[PDB]
């Protein structure tokens, strides 16, 4: 179900090894874990290119301007900020209430 | 034509009697001289021009947002 | 030598591509080269091949140009016999000529890869070539509901309390849809036997359960994605989606209390169907019981004229526009909700090794996505009536009409519709006109689309099932009356949100 | 503007890229059936 | 062989390429019968109540007409324009039941009986009787009335035998009308989605082909050399002296290019000699002092330069100190003699050709046996490029590039 | 150097024919100029008008690629092969497939008719070629001797009868009777894709992508190396006033003089509108009858058809 230290250690071991096709062979790795639940893992939180850092002003501002073009649409706006869109999600939250004060 | 014919009239068609079965179980020519005219080494440069990556296999191992969005949404606000 | 019979074909196309491509390598080659790195020029065909069946781009940053050139040339060749082969063995399992299943499941496999590089490329225009409802007809439509909703005196939904009288009859339902599913098989996969076990656990406490799902629909916008097959009906193919189990419930919910709380609050006119009083063939049967039952219907003496036009709205799942979408549920239900039903149609879709993202119509496959169909395609009844007729229809709200009926005599007289019918997709419209309105409305066409040759009993369609006395008699008046009435149908309806 | 998904044009249209002096045939259909003989015999 | 699967074969039968593909489809009728009714109007298709004819023969009704006149020049049935005058007025006579017949004949009209009208007078007949009584007997009166007509005058009725914005937006309520106008009021243009909207080649062609997502390219759209110039010189200036080296810059150029680099920026300023071994060469280079460290220009380990007329023969060669082939780094040794077992395994560069007491010197600086490095400091203070070939030819490059551009502006 | 050849007036595009559904790999025209046949990689042969233009009929029996037609002179067949190793005789008549010829190995690459005897010759990626009976459909004999692909093959009454070029790059020259190598050209150093017999000069050329040589019977002796186009040539075509066609995989055309090698015109045709400009190839050109129309069968999938200018005279284009 959730994931541990060391499955996440696992996983990221062995896409490097396999790549990113063949998440069948990832799978038989892992204990209890599909295939797409490896896939979602990768790429919602283990993926190198997601970027953990703290937001610049800029990406803030695209962030606003597009949650208010298209609104609940995160999927469509996230690559056009580079985060995640469940980090573009909880930052924008994060801002909504910050105004609020 | 009289020659092939023959040929392919004979294809299609001691003593040996006819019940018989058949009982035998069942270097080209001197290589021409190579006339060619002087080969020319290949450059550096254009041999770096032939040079070829490897194949990296994704399989095997061994976004521009037009402006009138904003003018619609800005629309429904209104 | 042996031939080359239906084993052998593919294997002899790869085999003589292969040859192919290896003699422009020798012949392309300058003299005297290093090494011929044939091979490696083979890989990064078959790399090119394989990346154009998943839609993915093919880069190769070194590779020289002759190579790269001869590449594109020979996968191109490859797409043009494999995508014609997939069109006409198509042909053949829909005629029924193929008997054979392995070649049934080869052309599901080749038509789903080819739906889905044609589906990601409409995503891809719908984001970069602006969204197609224009912001005049975006208000028109947004505006004109909101009239609607307001003479009809909704009260809009709200958001679930957690001390909701009903809401574990509406989570036991639910739940038994959901297990229904499964009702019959061994030896699942492993998702499957997770859904039983969510589906269990949430008969254990419904109280954890309900408490979930409350909290994904207030917080819950970035979801999980959906994986997408093809049911194979032989003559068509239908789309099957795969939606994650803990959203499955939270959407099964979801839907079971939007149509009790709409049908409580009365939001969907009697026009609607299907409706849950009525199978399909009492459908049909009410249908000619009210046809015959219209004021001096079949009477001619004067000229008059009845026309009955069943069409389907075409494609109207797919240009549903996400972001008007979202202003329209919301003037129905809680703005939380309504999030959340436009936030879960955002999602990638993933078939193999091929994905992308959904931003443009509405995922079918959502537990909710017939109320979506059901609301959306009542603004668009509304724009085939008018407010007006429509409100002759639907009665007034105190007491409002039953199906087909009306509550004077003089009140169905007063417009040329005099019957609508809405299943889904489909609309049966029922017009009476007078000589004069057939006589104008004839003449605006003509007007418009001048016919000197008289070719228009060419595109006519009847029904050939009937003998020829039975068949529609295909005379000038009748032929133009009925292109001119189904071309004011067309105009009605803005090509951006669907089409006749 | 705006063009709908449908209708849209990728490319440029064949006397655009060959020029006015160029015919250009599209023949997606053939004017003969099986039936009749290319090269029909006297009777 | 057995015909045995002959409607699922391996090519495209006959009869399916025919019914689906583009074979010639029979096509045996086309509109085989399309005749409006004698007693309609031929632009209102509905039974007319004043007929009247145009000189052509098209029959049709007075109503419809004269609004159709008025709002355009022309008549419905052809392009030509007609005006209202020419106009023949039609009288049908009826029986007593109340249909269309012949007023001489008394035969009632069909929609397959052969109609006939008088020009002049505007009666109308069956085509038998006019020809029966006209065309046989030379009189050319008129039956009912004594009016003498033409042959031009007779005509065939019937004869069997032959942009803004609010566009589209009609009716526009007050919500609407308000909302567009404070739209075109207010909305200015967009930014952030302004924004988001060699012998190989960008990639744009086959990334286009293989994938839909972008926007189809039919079209392919396609670094920097130095070479060393005449002789380098290179002066270090050591504790023990001054050293002059050669360099071979025309024959090991990316070589040179690193070393006279990396002394312009005074990367070597301060370094030691960190490994000298009696009859062996001396080894500098690092300014670290670790025996490890140094970089290249460029980032990282750069290419060997062997050459078959450079050999470690005689005392005084310049070579790159390395960790395997084509990692040379900055690190670099003289040597104190011949040594064959160098050769292709350590890119010479130039050699020593002055300051030869300064390398015997060097030389003779005694080493902790353990480490090679020497027991008193053997230091570059500083190094001066005294002929510097790399930058020479820098500045004729830019003087190239100015020309270009004026001979294709 | 050479004298002064004769002027020849430029050919100018002016008909683009658009049918089918892969590459044009093959073109042949009727003996009596009224319409042409083509074969594809669509896997239909197609005939078409030659005055119009236009589709007159679709034909298709093949299982793969069809990469070579002919239509025979002396009776109302056409015969086509293919790559998968078949090929087959269709009555015109009937438009039928009437016979088929089996016992090559792999894909067959072209045939030729005998332009006398009855007999077909085919060429094939098993490295041989083979003559065959046209009535019974038996191999009378197979030309073995090449060691890699044997990619054109030409017949004529003269001797030698039969001439195969090949990618081990050699040419060889054939006794018809015996089925034996007479001559064995090696002068090339690419593979030689394609062979043109002069009409009345009793020579030929043959094409490779270093260059066309041009060589005499019967013994094969080399005359003449013309040079400057650097593309592998697909096809060689010979006209009766002594012009020469290269077409290329490229899509470029270089016309030439057949008498002095000298290069007239380069023509570079556009491709279609869907097409990439990697597209671009031809594959086969054919003259009619009449000499005055020439027909270049694409990689773009399209048939283009060439005409001889009138209005350009020696004045307008020099000879240089």
């Amino acid at each position: 179900g959730v994931w541990r230290n060391t499955e996440d250690e696992i996983l990221k071991a062995a896409v490097m090894k396999y790549g990113k096709n063949q998440w069948s062979r990832i799978a038989s790795l892992l204990h209890r874990k599909s295939a797409k639940q490896c896939k979602a893992r990768w790429y919602e939180w283990l993926d190198p290119s997601i970027k953990k850092t703290e937001w610049s002003r800029e990406e803030e501002e695209k962030l606003l301007h597009l949650a208010k073009l298209m609104p609940t649409q995160w999927r469509t706006i996230a690559p056009i900020i580079g985060r995640t869109a469940a980090q573009c999600l909880e930052h924008y939250e994060f801002l909504l209430d910050k105004a609020a004060q | 034509r009289v020659a092939l014919e023959k040929s392919v009239s004979q294809k299609v068609a001691m003593q040996k009697d006819p019940m018989e079965p058949p009982r035998f179980k069942i270097p080209p020519s001197p290589p021409a001289p190579v006339m060619h005219s002087p080969s020319r080494k290949m450059t550096v440069k254009e041999q770096q021009e032939w040079k070829i990556p490897p194949c990296i296999s994704n399989w095997k191992n061994a976004v521009h947002i037009n402006e009138n969005f904003a003018k619609l949404a800005e629309a429904l606000y209104i | 030598a042996k031939t080359v019979t239906k084993q052998r074909v593919e294997s002899h196309f790869d085999l003589e591509l292969r040859a192919a491509v290896m003699h422009d390598i020798l012949d392309m080659m300058p003299e005297g080269i290093k090494q011929n790195k044939a091979r490696t020029i083979l890989q990064h065909l078959s790399e090119a091949w394989r990346c154009w069946k998943a839609n993915i781009p093919w880069k190769v940053p070194g590779l020289p140009t002759p190579i790269e050139n001869m590449i594109l040339r020979y996968v191109k060749a490859k797409a043009d016999w494999w995508t014609n082969t997939a069109h006409y063995n198509r042909e053949r399992i829909r005629r029924g000529a193929t008997v054979d299943k392995t070649v049934c499941k080869k052309n599901l496999g080749r038509l789903t890869r080819l739906y889905l590089k044609a589906e990601q490329e409409r995503q891809h225009n719908y984001l970069k070539d602006g969204p197609y409802i224009t912001a005049e007809e975006a208000v028109a439509v947004y505006t004109t509901t909101v009239h609607w909703l307001e003479s009809r005196r909704f009260s809009p939904i709200p958001f679930p309390p957690l001390s909701y009288k009903h809401d574990t009859k509406l989570l036991i339902l639910a739940l038994e849809r959901l297990k229904e599913a499964y009702s019959v098989k061994s030896r699942l996969n492993q998702s499957q036997r997770e859904e039983l076990g969510l589906i269990e656990q949430a008969y254990d406490n419904p109280h954890e359960a309900l408490s979930r799902i409350k909290r994904h629909l207030l917080t819950q916008r970035a979801f999980k994605e959906v994986g997408i097959e093809f049911m194979d009906l032989y003559s068509h193919l239908v789309p099957v989606y795969d939606v994650e189990p803990l959203e499955k419930i939270t959407d099964a919910y979801l839907d079971q209390y939007l149509w009790y709380e709409a049908d409580k609050r009365r939001l969907f006119p009697p026009w609607i169907k299907p409706a849950d009083t009525e199978p399909p063939p009492l459908l049909v049967y009410k249908w000619c019981q009210g046809i015959n039952n219209l004021q001096d219907v079949w009477e001619t003496s004067e000229g008059e004229c009845n026309v009955m036009l069943e069409s389907r709205f075409e494609k109207m799942y797919e240009k549903i526009d996400l972001t008007l979408l979202n202003r329209l549920l919301r003037l129905i239900v809680d703005h939380n909700i309504a999030d959340y039903m436009t936030a879960k149609n955002n999602v990638v879709i993933n078939y193999k090794d091929m994905n992308h993202t959904n931003s443009y119509g509405i995922i079918r496959g959502l537990q909710f996505a017939s109320f979506i169909v059901q609301y959306y395609g009542l603004v668009m009844d509304l724009l085939v009536l008018g407010l007006h007729r429509a409100s002759e229809m639907a009665g007034p709200p105190q007491m409002p009409n039953d199906f087909l009926s009306f509550q004077d005599i003089a009140t169905e007289a007063a417009h040329p519709i005099r019957l609508f019918c809405r299943y889904i997709d489909r609309i049966h419209i029922f017009f009476r006109f007078t000589a004069d309105e057939a006589r104008d409305l004839i003449q605006r066409y003509l007007t418009e689309h001048p016919d000197p040759n008289n070719e228009n009993i060419v595109g006519y369609n009847n029904k050939k099932c009937w003998p020829r006395d039975a068949r529609m008699r295909l005379m000038k008046h009748d032929v133009n009356l009925g292109r001119a009435v189904f071309w004011d149908i067309k105009n009605r309806l803005p090509r951006s949100v669907t089409t006749v | 503007e705006v063009v709908l998904h449908e209708d849209k044009k990728y490319y440029p249209t064949a006397e655009e890229v060959y020029g006015p002096e160029v015919e250009t045939i599209v023949q997606e259909e053939d004017t003969q059936p099986l039936t009749e003989p290319i090269i029909k015999p006297v009777k | 062989g057995k015909r045995q699967h002959q409607k699922d074969k391996m090519y495209i039968t006959c009869a399916e390429y025919t019914h689906f593909y583009g074979g010639k489809k029979p096509d045996l009728p086309q509109t085989n019968f399309r005749r409006l009714p004698f007693d309609h109007c031929s632009l209102s298709l509905q039974p007319f109540v004043y007929p009247v004819c145009t000189p052509d023969g098209i029959v049709f009704d007075l109503l419809n007409i004269v609004p159709w006149l008025k709002k355009y020049g022309t008549n419905p049935s052809n392009g030509e324009k007609l005006d209202g005058r020419s106009l023949i007025k039609l009288n049908f006579s009826k029986n007593s039941e109340g249909k269309y017949h012949c007023p001489v004949l008394f035969t009632v009209f069909t929609n397959n009986t052969h109609i006939v009208a008088v020009r002049t007078t505007g009666n109308v007949y069956a085509y038998e009787a006019v020809e029966q009584l006209n065309i046989k007997a030379k009189n050319f009166r008129d039956l009912l009335t004594d009016e003498p007509f033409s042959r031009q005058d007779i005509i065939t009725l019937q004869d069997p035998t032959n942009q803004d914005p609010s566009y589209y937006l009609k009716n526009t309520n007050a919500e609407t009308r308000e909302t567009l106008q404070e739209l075109y009021k207010e909305f200015k243009g967009d930014e952030i989605l302004a924004a988001t909207m060699a012998h190989y080649s960008t990639g744009k062609v086959s990334a286009s082909f293989t994938s839909t997502a972008m926007v189809p390219e039919t079209t392919h759209e396609a670094l920097r050399y130095q070479f060393v110039k005449k002789k380098g010189y290179v002066r270090l200036h050591t504790n023990k002296g001054d050293l002059n080296l050669e360099l071979h810059c025309d024959l090991t150029p990316k070589t040179c290019e690193n070393f006279i680099r990396l002394c312009k920026k005074h990367y070597y300023d301060g370094t030691i000699f960190h490994r000298s071994i009696r009859n062996f060469v001396i080894q500098g280079g690092d300014p670290t002092g670790t025996g490890t460290g140094g970089e290249s220009y460029w980032g990282k380990p750069f290419k060997d330069e062997f050459r078959p007329n450079l050999s470690h023969t005689g005392r005084g060669i310049l070579s790159m100190a390395n960790s395997g082939p084509n990692s040379n780094r900055s690190q670099f040794f003289i040597t104190f003699r011949s040594c064959a077992y160098l050769d292709k395994k350590h890119t010479i560069f130039g050699r020593v050709v002055g300051g030869f007491d300064v390398l015997t010197a060097m030389e003779n600086v005694e080493s902790d046996p353990k480490t090679d490095r020497p027991k008193e400091e053997i230091r570059i203070d500083a190094t001066t490029v005294f002929v510097d070939p790399y930058e020479e030819a820098d500045a004729q490059i830019a003087q190239e590039r100015k020309t270009q551009l004026k001979v294709a502006p | 150097t050479m004298p002064k050849p004769q002027w020849h007036p430029p050919w100018k595009l002016y008909r683009v024919i658009s049918g089918h559904l892969g590459w044009v790999r093959c073109i042949a025209v009727e003996p009596g100029n009224q319409w042409f046949v083509t074969g594809s990689a669509d896997r239909t042969i197609k005939i078409w008008d030659l005055a119009s233009g236009k589709l007159k009929l679709s034909l298709t029996g093949h299982i793969s690629t069809v990469r070579g037609v002919i239509v025979s002179t002396r009776s109302p067949y056409l015969f086509s092969c293919g790559e998968d190793k078949q090929v087959k005789c269709w009555d015109l008549e009937y438009n039928k497939v009437i016979r088929h010829y089996h016992g090559h190995l792999s894909a067959v690459y072209g045939l030729d008719l005998h332009p006398t005897i009855d007999v077909l010759v085919t060429c094939s990626r098993d490295s041989t070629a083979r003559i065959w009976d046209v009535r019974t459909k038996a191999s009378v004999h197979t030309l073995s001797g090449h060691t890699n692909a044997v990619a054109t093959v030409r017949c004529q009454a003269a001797e030698p009868q039969i001439i195969t070029g090949s990618h081990d790059t050699t040419i060889r020259l054939w006794d018809l009777v015996a089925g034996k190598t007479r001559v064995t050209l090696t002068n090339h150093k690419k593979s030689v894709r394609a062979v043109v017999l002069h009409p009345r000069h009793y020579t030929f050329a043959s094409g490779s992508p270093d260059n066309i040589k041009q060589w005499k019977f019967p013994d094969g002796s080399f005359i003449q190396n013309l040079s400057g186009h650097n593309a592998i040539i697909n096809t060689l075509t010979v006209n009766s006033d002594g012009v020469l066609v290269s077409g290329a995989d490229n899509g470029t055309m270089h016309l030439w003089d057949w008498r002095t090698g000298y290069n007239f015109q380069r023509v570079h045709a556009a491709v279609q509108p869907g097409s990439l400009d990697s597209e671009s190839g031809i594959f086969a050109c054919a003259f009619d009858q009449s000499e005055s129309r020439l027909l270049t069968a694409e990689a773009d999938k399209t048939i283009k058809v060439y005409r001889e200018d009138d209005t350009a005279t020696e004045e307008t284009h020099p000879v240089s």
